[PDB]
């Protein structure tokens, strides 16, 4: 009874979506931290080849001009979720002349991830981190293949997910600043990855209230790493 | 043969204040050369900061009011907040265009407060184009009210007169004077005057009688 | 009318052991000609032709749709088509557009594939078959073509006099018409051979 | 309203059109092009409604190029011309009829040069010369007067210049400039533009 | 154990039927491709004519539009559907939007068409991998690649087919950060890369280049034999 | 195992249902086409020639399809009649569209895209039919093509069928000609190849079939040549055996 | 064990096991308690944290101005029934211009959940809805189940270890009809504190209380306004 | 209603009036007839209020998704083509739309003209509206490709004033935008009665 999305267990449960949570584990790590000054975000690349072009590997995509994103797990299912998440923020501005809030973005995203066998296919294999600054300030959210949606203050997913969480709960507090949280985030990264941390293994993305631009760092990232 | 449209009359007035908004209308419902009732106001409290007025064909006014009130609830449980004044005017333009080739025979004016606490008046057409104005007058007596408010509110065609902003008490007596002069020459206007005042403390109402002929 | 938009005239005539068919050459809009080489007679197998007249769109359209169905018929069956069978095929094609009809009137002329027996018929714009024994005509100048064929036709005619009768019938009737002319081509077929001749007509 | 011309030679096709994009009194554009390179030996001229000219002729333009890329070789001018007639007649008894007038100009390696005429009711023709518009009336009898089936490409340009001066004289519309192409065994060559000092 | 379905997961989160489609790519002939300064180049190996057939119907290199190429692997049947479909999209894009088609746009169409073709049951996925090379998007040379899972991706030098691991390891020690100008030098890089063929017969290489402005230029087995001669001229310095 | 529907793939990794269909054609008839300048030919074999049949059609393996093309057939007869009625219906759709005959390659790819499409959509068998192609066009002249159950194809100059007559391909290379490819030089090659592969000796005329296609005055006649002139073609080859033993 | 695969397959004992397994998904979720007086119906739920610093998952959600529901079970079937719930509430406002009677809305749910418990191709809805409402005849407390049965009741507790909450409700149900909201709410949240392990306490950050009244619209209080309700309480007798 | 647009060496000039009527009744005098599509594109309003308002807002909905999917701005010829295909599907049903598309491109300036009938043409100078024919003559008498920036501001401001003088359906204020290489910039907005004291004096 463990090969069907249309079949329960004697105890609970699935037994199909539980296997979809396991598909996240073989991804790459990603850390996002919510701070009152804004939301920073970090990820690991895992570049395989030197001939492999680096900017064709995306981990941070721009959903909107005040909302970033992060992903892990299956790359093939991720590009489907990013597509409508750009469209649903665009349909909302067309009919309301306003920016869709960061919480209500994922409401539209979770409404299709819970449609895998509930029409009249398989569940997805990708967890997502959504950071953005809406009218309620900076926000940071998190979802899963099971459509379970929640708000987090600082979250780390992918591979090395549980090992990051124990060290990440140690140093977080409410009165952080943005420039403190950036250098606090990649102390965790060089302790959980196996290669030496340089300017080519990672990439950053921030968002601020008055600086809704710049969900990327372009070789100012070299300044942060050299002062670790 | 069957014809689907008829004219019912009505007159709607809105004035955007500095920190307020006043929406006024008559309560006479007529058709042809008969009076259906003398008590049918055109004011509709959408939210605690937004009042809409609907003139024209009365069957479309009852339909379009209930569609907007449904979508207010559909916005809220999807977003955990209420709509703004400008969000309703953006939503209404898509609803009016959605029946482009069978149009609503409704003239619409939305007045209320913005997110800064100031007045805002949006005027409409039966197909769905809009703009933000300071004062508009829609309905059957629309031509009898726009030139007078250009003199008093807009200070047009005046010389050696300072531009003092309109206070709340001065705006009340300007509304009470234009409907007395309009009910004399227009036949689709009279029998009452419902006035709604939208401020930061809620929505007040006030009724002034007119001539009953 | 719609039939009078481009003009045309198609005549067929039955002989003793042979059959002849003729048409005009003028192509043009209502009063302005365009060219003098517009084909209106199409071969559908050996010793069996078809002529079309009416709106110039439906002339080129039906002649391609009928060719579409003929080649699929002559491959499922190794035989050729009988002249009665083609008349039932065309009447099916016109009746499918009962309320969207093609604006043409076909004329079918040919011999039997086994014997020497000739066959002539004509159809309406919705597919009413009509077989005769002397002649069939179609086009805009129809009434002039009845006046020539009722007086000149003889029952049993050699291919010499049959050519001379259909020549004088086409020349004297189309010259009375205004929107038809600019050359007449004549096909005369028999058991042994097929003869095609063009006539010296008025080019005005 | 606008003008086309179709002078056919023994080994060449001489075509020309006008360059006017007027709007009901005014002349908004005086360098408009009505010439569509379908392939390396086939042109396309289109005269008709406002939107029906661009929408249909580009549907043919981006469908002959599909045949070139998929089969490795090029359509003949006869088969390309007899495909355009198929699309009007199929889309004639429907809610969206296309109201355009065409003439096709192509060269073949086996058949030589060719010209085809097209009505707005999808009627093909094979003409030694053709024209369209209101100016087709005043000019084709001049071209009917001096035409020779064995004519050089230099006399055809001179015959084209005779054909356009009477359109400058007794035709009410302005029509100042006229772009000219030529098609031969080498391809489409662009001749010089034709303009008129009137007085 | 459990695979036999494209919708089921493993107990450790895998799609084995998707992973088995990549195993069918490794039965194909190798094809490499690099980008350069102006001239892009791609070559294929393992022609192996069989003495009694015409060789113009076994072609592995085709053009989708006037300024984009294609090289593939896998099985020949599934490539013909993807090629014929991509010719329609790179032509219907030009009709809806009057620009020429960028090299990035056509690879997202091939990947997304292979994406939805993996999701539904009773639809066997494509067992091909493709190389899209085009210096089309405003004078900029690019090359991408595909995958049977449906992931379009960009490299700077690529190898596929039966023996891609040796060639991709070869090019990492060979593709200089010094950009290969004097583009016959860049063509000689591919012939040196294709020199590590499965048998290296010399006359089984079909290199096709593009100078980013003209059309496709299929090389003849006399110009390519001249480039094979100068590769042996540089090999004389070992003694 | 992995002998389910055509979906799925096997591990390591291939398609077992396609391989089962491509081996089924070896236990079928025998067809071959040969090289020819200014012509092309086909040759087939009459199976089960029992004396209580009529043969009212007098053409069983060969189906003339457009006007200047025909085809052989090899495989499941239930799927054979589906493809030939489909393939004739392709060529008339092209002719209605352009008023020009189909140029002998994209007719083949039109079928091969249909034959492929039953290998990816479930749940269907693939077509268990391979067949040949002969034809003439404006661009390349006389041509030969070889269909497969997988939808793969390929041009040829001489080819045949497998496990029945796969040894004939070795004979076609050993007795190969190039240039000297007249029709009479090729018909003598055809009766020699069918002599060894058809294991019944002395090659009675009622067991074979020969169809040709030439180019005459721009008409491209198609000949299914009758049994009377098969006789004088066989006895010519029987005479050449008695002439060849003079070296012994 | 071969009968334990589909919803369609009956058993030789006459019990479909797939419906019997969807009851087990209700016991995975946390406990929640609903009750009512003559005038006021209050349902109280219990939040559960995911991590040490993520937000707690919400349980009580607003539906209409006179209807609010709780939740226990799958979150996939939760919002799927909510979107069906909100659509039916505004159709009676648009057509009849009246609010729905609460007793006939739940009959639409039992017709909704009956089809995927009989036809093959869709699992039953694993869900534990508690419903409070106001028709013209006073308050109501309803529960549902994945066997598509709906039970009218005056007090109910469902979820994890909710049997100990039921024992508190049975020996205090005589007191519920008369007392008002200052103790009726804290009659209810004295029942939640037996569904807890005996070492931690019901804090302000892990509980939600929703009140709908005869003259009161349905209002959700959480994490800031629970402090006027948690005042005036005794501890557990440890 | 009177709009015009012309391109020159230093970009594109856009100008329009602000009067919208209803039969013989003037509705307003402050109608913004130049719709700001993007920070790098501009669109006009000429014929039909909601028809030019809806479909250009739908075009602005489409150009943003094209920027996100391809990490690059849309070209000027692309956006005018997408607008032409959306309106052509409603041909004959009774739309009215005569807008213009302006913006800088990688090829330089950009100026296209889109009708509701289906005319998509490029060009250098255009003038659309009921009083458009009064604006062609005064513009072309002073038009040059090598005009100065302050000279081009005075030419378009003059041309709207002469159009609102003769036409009855044109008046209000005179808006004026300037398309630079980086993006458009609002120049000014002047009343007609203020220009009458300036020009006649």
């Amino acid at each position: 009874y463990d090969r069907g999305v249309n079949t329960f267990s004697p105890e609970g449960r699935l037994f199909q979506v539980e296997y979809a949570i396991e598909a996240i584990k073989l991804g790459s790590t990603a850390i996002g931290i919510q701070t009152s000054e804004g939301v920073c975000l970090a990820v690991e690349k895992r570049i395989t080849s030197p001939l492999m072009e680096p900017s064709s590997i995306e981990k941070i995509v721009e959903i909107d001009a005040h909302i970033g994103c992060a992903m892990s797990g299956l790359i093939a299912d991720a590009k489907t979720l990013i597509d409508k998440a750009r469209v649903e923020t665009q349909n909302h501005w067309f009919t309301y002349n306003e920016t869709m809030t960061v919480e209500s973005v994922t409401q539209a995203v979770s409404n299709l991830a819970l449609q895998f066998g509930e029409e009249d296919s398989r569940p997805f294999g990708v967890a997502l981190l959504f950071g953005g600054v809406d009218e309620k300030g900076p926000q940071l959210f998190h979802m899963d293949p099971s459509g379970t949606f929640v708000q987090c203050d600082a979250r780390a997913i992918g591979s090395a997910s549980e090992g990051a969480q124990s060290s990440l709960q140690e140093v977080y507090h409410k009165s952080m600043t943005l420039k403190e949280a950036i250098k606090s985030s990649l102390i965790i990264l060089k302790q959980v990855m196996e290669e030496k941390l340089n300017a080519t293994n990672i990439e950053l993305a921030t968002v601020q209230p008055g600086q809704n631009f710049h969900m990327f760092t372009k070789e100012e990232l070299e300044e942060v790493i050299k002062d670790i | 043969r069957f014809s689907p449209y008829v004219f019912n009359g009505g007159t709607i007035l809105a004035i955007a204040g500095e920190d307020f908004a006043i929406v006024a209308s008559d309560t006479r419902l007529s058709e042809g050369f008969s009076i259906h009732t003398r008590d049918s106001p055109k004011c509709y409290k959408l939210t605690d900061k937004t009042v809409i007025g609907c003139s024209g064909f009365h069957g479309d006014c009852l339909t379009l009011t209930k569609i907007i009130e449904a979508r207010l609830k559909m916005y809220k449980h999807s977003n955990n907040k209420a709509m703004t004044t400008g969000a309703i005017a953006a939503m209404l333009s898509t609803i009016l265009y959605s029946r482009r080739f069978f149009p609503y025979y409704v003239y619409n004016i939305i007045g209320g407060l913005d997110e800064e606490g100031k007045g805002a008046v949006y005027s409409f057409d039966p197909v769905g184009s809009y703009q933000r104005d300071s004062f508009k007058a829609g309905g059957s007596a629309s031509a009898m009210l726009q030139p007078l408010l250009d003199n008093q509110v807009g200070f047009k065609n005046m010389q050696n007169v300072e531009h003092v902003p309109l206070s709340l008490d001065r705006a009340m007596r300007l509304v009470k004077d234009v409907f007395i002069s309009a009910a004399e020459r227009d036949v689709y206007t009279g029998d009452a005057l419902r006035i709604c005042i939208v401020t930061k403390e809620g929505i007040r109402e006030e009724t002034v009688s007119l001539r009953k002929d | 009318s719609i039939m009078s938009y481009n003009g045309g005239a198609v005549m067929a005539m039955k002989g003793k052991n042979c059959v002849a068919i003729a048409a005009d050459r003028r192509f043009g809009i209502q009063a302005q000609m365009v060219t003098t080489d517009f084909q209106k007679i199409f071969p559908m197998g050996d010793r069996l032709y078809i002529g079309l007249a009416g709106l110039a769109t439906d002339v080129q359209t039906v002649a391609q749709r009928l060719k579409f169905r003929l080649n699929l018929y002559e491959l499922k069956e190794g035989r050729q088509i009988k002249p009665y069978t083609l008349m039932s095929m065309v009447a099916n094609l016109l009746y499918e557009k009962r309320f969207g009809p093609y604006y043409t009137e076909p004329v079918i002329a040919g011999l039997d594939p086994k014997t020497f027996k000739p066959f002539i018929c004509s159809l309406d714009l919705i597919g009413c078959p009509m077989v005769t024994d002397d002649f069939v005509v179609s086009g805009t100048c129809a009434e002039q073509m009845y006046g020539m064929c009722e007086s000149l036709w003889e029952p049993n005619m050699d291919p010499d006099h049959l050519f001379e009768t259909i020549s004088q019938a086409m020349l004297n009737a189309v010259d009375r018409d205004a929107v038809s002319g600019m050359g007449v081509i004549v096909h005369i077929i028999e058991k042994d051979k097929i003869t095609t001749r063009t006539l010296k007509a008025r080019m005005d | 309203m606008e003008y086309l011309i179709g002078i056919q030679g023994p080994d060449y096709v001489l075509v020309a059109s006008d360059r006017v994009a007027a709007s009901n009194i005014v002349q908004m554009k005086d360098d408009h092009d009505k010439m569509f390179k379908m392939s390396e030996k086939i042109l396309l001229l289109c005269v008709g409604e406002a939107g029906d000219t661009v929408q249909f002729a580009e549907y043919i333009q981006k469908n002959v190029q599909l045949y070139k890329m998929r089969n490795g070789y090029e359509l003949s001018p006869t088969a390309a011309a007899n495909f355009t007639r198929r699309n009007l007649a199929d889309c004639l008894r429907s809610r969206t009829p296309y109201h355009v007038n065409l003439l096709l100009a192509g060269y073949d390696e086996h058949e030589g040069p060719a010209l085809y005429y097209m009505d707005y009711l999808a009627a093909l023709a094979k003409a030694p010369f053709a024209a369209h518009g209101y100016g087709a009336f005043l000019t084709l009898s001049i071209l009917d007067r001096y035409y020779t089936p064995t004519i050089s490409r230099e006399r055809a340009v001179e015959l084209l210049r005779k054909c356009l001066e009477e359109l400058q004289k007794r035709f009410i519309l302005n029509l100042p400039t006229f772009s000219v192409r030529i098609i031969d065994k080498n391809g489409i060559h662009d001749l010089d533009n034709i303009s008129f000092p009137k007085q | 154990s459990y695979d036999r379905a494209i919708t089921v997961f493993s107990p450790d989160g895998h799609l084995f039927q998707v992973e088995y489609a990549q195993e069918a790519v490794k039965k194909g002939s190798t094809a490499v491709g690099v980008r350069g300064r102006d001239i892009v180049v791609l070559g294929v190996e393992k022609k192996s004519v069989a003495k009694l057939q015409d060789e113009r119907t076994v072609r592995k290199i085709c053009a989708l539009d006037d300024n984009v190429c294609m090289a593939f692997a896998g099985l020949t049947a599934d490539a013909r559907i993807v090629i014929n479909r991509a010719r329609v999209e790179c032509q219907s894009h030009r009709l809806t939007v009057e620009d020429p088609v960028t090299v990035e746009y056509i690879t997202r169409y091939i990947a997304s068409l292979k994406q939805r073709y993996t999701q539904s049951n009773g639809r066997r996925p494509f067992g091909i991998s493709a190389l899209i090379v085009g210096f089309d998007f405003d004078g900029t040379p690019r090359l991408y690649q595909t995958d049977p899972s449906g992931t379009y991706h960009a490299w700077k030098a690529n190898a596929i087919g039966r023996g891609a691991k040796s060639v991709r390891e070869f090019l990492e020690k060979n593709y200089t950060d010094e950009a290969i100008e004097t583009d016959d030098l860049t063509i000689k890089l591919v012939i040196k890369a294709l020199l590590e063929v499965v048998q290296s017969g010399g006359k089984n290489i079909e290199l096709a280049v593009m100078r980013r402005d003209q059309s496709l230029k299929i090389l003849n087995p006399e110009e390519i034999e001249k480039y094979v001669a100068e590769i042996e001229k540089e090999k004389e310095e070992n003694e | 195992r992995y002998d389910s529907r055509t979906t799925i793939f096997s591990p390591e990794g291939r398609l077992y249902q396609v391989e089962y269909a491509m081996e089924a054609i070896g236990h079928a008839g025998t067809c071959l086409g040969i090289l020819a300048n200014d012509g092309v030919l086909l040759a087939a074999e009459r199976r089960n020639i029992h004396k209580l049949l009529d043969e009212v059609f007098f053409s069983e393996k060969i189906y003339k399809l457009n006007e200047d093309m025909a085809c052989s057939v090899a495989g499941i007869t239930s799927d054979a009649n589906v493809l030939t009625n489909e393939l004739r219906l392709i060529a008339q759709r092209y002719l209605l569209q352009y008023q020009e005959p189909i140029p002998c390659e994209q007719l083949v790819t039109a079928l091969c895209d249909i034959k492929q499409a039953y290998t990816q959509f479930g749940g269907k068998r693939p077509f268990g039919v391979s067949l040949l192609y002969i034809g003439w066009d404006k661009h390349y002249g006389f041509q030969l093509y070889q269909s497969d159950p997988s939808g793969n194809y390929g041009g040829w100059k001489a080819t045949c069928i497998g496990n029945n007559s796969a040894a004939a391909v070795s004979m076609l290379k050993q007795d190969y000609k190039e240039g000297e490819m007249t029709l009479k030089s090729a018909l003598a090659l055809a009766i020699k190849v069918l002599n060894k592969t058809m294991d019944v000796s002395k090659l009675s005329a009622e067991k074979v079939e020969i169809a040709t296609l030439t180019r005459e005055n721009g008409k491209t006649v198609i000949r299914v040549l009758k049994q009377k002139e098969v006789e004088q073609l066989i006895k010519k080859h029987e005479e050449e055996e008695a002439k060849a033993e003079r070296e012994k | 064990n071969q009968y334990d695969n589909d919803v369609t397959v009956w058993s030789p004992q006459g019990r479909i096991h797939q419906i019997e397994y969807a009851m087990e998904a209700v016991k995975q979720g946390s406990a929640t308690v609903g009750l009512k007086s003559k005038t006021h119906a209050v349902l109280v739920a219990l939040k559960r944290a995911q991590s040490e610093l993520a937000a707690h998952q919400k349980k009580i959600l607003h539906v209409d101005n006179h209807i609010g529901i709780s939740i226990a079970g799958l979150t996939a079937d939760a919002r799927l029934l909510c979107n069906f719930m909100r659509q039916e509430c505004l159709d009676s406002r648009f057509v009849f211009d009246r609010p729905l009677p609460v007793s006939r809305l739940v009959s639409l749910i039992g017709s909704k959940t009956q089809i995927p418990t009989q036809r093959y191709g869709r699992r039953p809805y694993g869900v534990g809805l508690l419903i409070a409402g106001y028709d013209d005849m006073g308050p109501h407390i309803f529960q549902t189940c994945p066997s598509a049965n709906y039970f009218d009741c005056r007090a109910m507790s469902i979820g994890a270890r909710s049997q100990s909450a039921r024992t508190y409700l049975e020996r205090h149900m005589s007191e519920f009809m008369e007392c008002n909201l200052n103790e009726l709410v804290k009659h209810g949240l004295r029942a939640l504190r037996e569904t807890l392990p005996a070492e931690q306490d019901l804090t302000t950050k892990n509980v939600s209380i929703g009140i709908v009244g005869k003259d009161l619209e349905f209002t959700i209080y959480d994490d800031d306004d629970v402090s006027p309700f948690l005042e005036g309480l005794e501890e557990r007798p440890q | 209603t009177t709009t015009l647009a012309f391109k020159f060496r230093h970009g594109v000039i856009v100008a329009a009036d602000s009067r919208a009527t209803a039969g013989a009744y003037i509705a307003s005098q402050t109608v913004k007839k130049v719709i700001e599509i993007n920070p790098y594109l501009l669109g006009t309003m000429a014929g039909g209020a909601a028809d030019c308002s809806f479909w250009e807002r739908l075009l602005a909905r489409q150009c943003r998704i094209y920027e996100l999917r391809n990490k690059e701005r849309i070209s000027v010829a692309a956006a005018s083509k997408l607008l032409a295909n959306m309106v052509y599907q409603y041909k004959g049903m009774g739309l009215s739309m005569g807008t213009m598309i302006c913006g800088w491109d990688k090829r330089g300036p950009g100026l296209y003209y889109v009708d509701s009938e289906g005319n998509r043409i490029s060009g250098a100078t255009f003038s659309v509206g009921s009083g458009s024919v009064y604006a062609y003559g005064v513009m072309d008498r002073g038009y040059s490709y090598d005009l100065e920036v302050e000279q081009a501001y005075d030419l378009a401001r003059r041309a709207i004033y002469q159009a609102t003088y003769r036409d009855a359906y044109s008046g209000g204020a005179v808006n004026l935008y300037h398309v630079r290489e980086d993006g458009w910039i609002r120049v000014s907005s002047d009343n007609v009665a203020d220009l009458h004291e300036k020009y006649s004096g």
